[PDB]
């Protein structure tokens, strides 16, 4: 009766450390730590396929090429300057 | 293996229940922590109560009666020694615990945060996959569009 | 019930042992301070 | 008033108290600014739909 | 027990035994520093 007490003091002491290892076992595994970037974690498989999708857009009807932005860029200012410049003689 | 963001909703449920489960058993050391504390004072009064007799003892001209009250409490001086230490050592391993437990749920409210602003991302292409698919761009033709499909037939 | 305290103990946790100065060590000024004050406002 | 009553002592104690927020606020000080631009390039997806 | 805290320190290794030093080396410099302007700022 004596030793049983003593050695049931100590159960619980045992299972609450038990669980601190379990609960510090998943967290990490979920996303880890951006440093390595393993892309095990489920959190970084996010990240990875959204990634294809935006590729299919990007592909299958391809975005306009990097010179048509400025054959746009390159004459809006002439329609910008175009307006202000007949705004300054409307004004007057 | 779900979907893996279907899987990360289920995932963090299951966090939420685990962490109290590990509140509830990290705070049952706690109580007995302090009962057995309490517990040595317990057993350290009723001893110290045997030697203050021992005045009486041996102040009646009846040492004899001392030397065998003086053995009595021994018993206990064993027992307060052999209890007086077994706290010292849970002592220090419980503030251990109580260090891990706080980085989790610090831990789990700054995950938590980002789990929502990748959801929507996730439904941006989604949403952004399928309106090319059903139309398309009248550039290319493509004929796999089913607004084209309309048009051929 | 024993269980239960350490949940307020622990789940919200006390103020910490120093807070208990940073609050005691100042309200002797305060007491102080007022009284001080009297010692003078009388006069 | 750590140190205004001859209690410098305390205040090295109080000056260390803070550095544990002073971390606290830098590490939730960047996570913000992350998501600042990220969600108004999910604004502008939205608006073409 | 002992074989989940390998994980932990090995999967993702913990800072290391430097790292504390460029921390701690620091941090002195952090709480002097604002002691060293309080004094001035105090005056």
């Amino acid at each position: 009766e004596r030793k049983y007490l003593e050695l049931k003091s100590q159960k619980n002491l045992y299972l609450a450390r038990l669980k601190s290892a379990i609960a510090a076992q998943k967290i990490e595994e979920i996303a880890g730590n951006l440093d390595n970037a393993s892309a095990s974690s489920l959190f970084e498989r996010i990240e990875t396929k959204i990634l294809e999708l935006e590729a299919e857009r990007e592909l299958l009807n391809p975005p306009p090429s990097p010179l048509d932005k400025k054959f746009e860029q390159w004459e809006e200012q002439q329609a910008v300057e175009a307006t202000l410049a007949a705004m300054k003689a409307r004004r007057s | 293996q779900e979907a893996p963001e279907d899987l990360l909703e289920r995932l963090l449920g299951e966090m939420e229940l685990e962490l109290i489960e590990l509140r509830r058993a990290l705070a049952q050391t706690i109580a007995t922590f302090k009962s057995t504390e309490r517990q040595r004072d317990a057993q350290q009064l009723i001893a110290q109560r045997w030697y203050e007799k021992a005045q009486a003892a041996l102040d009646r001209g009846n040492e004899q009666l001392a030397r065998e009250a003086l053995g009595q409490r021994q018993s206990y001086q064993s027992h307060t020694e052999a209890l007086g230490k077994s706290l010292g050592e849970q002592r220090a391993l419980v503030e251990q615990v109580r260090g891990q437990l706080q980085k989790l749920e610090r831990k789990y409210l700054e995950l938590k945060s980002q789990k929502n602003l990748y959801l929507a991302r996730l439904k941006s292409a989604i949403a952004a996959q399928k309106i090319e698919e059903i139309a398309g761009n009248l550039d290319n033709a493509s004929a796999s569009s089913l607004f084209e499909r309309i048009e051929t037939k």
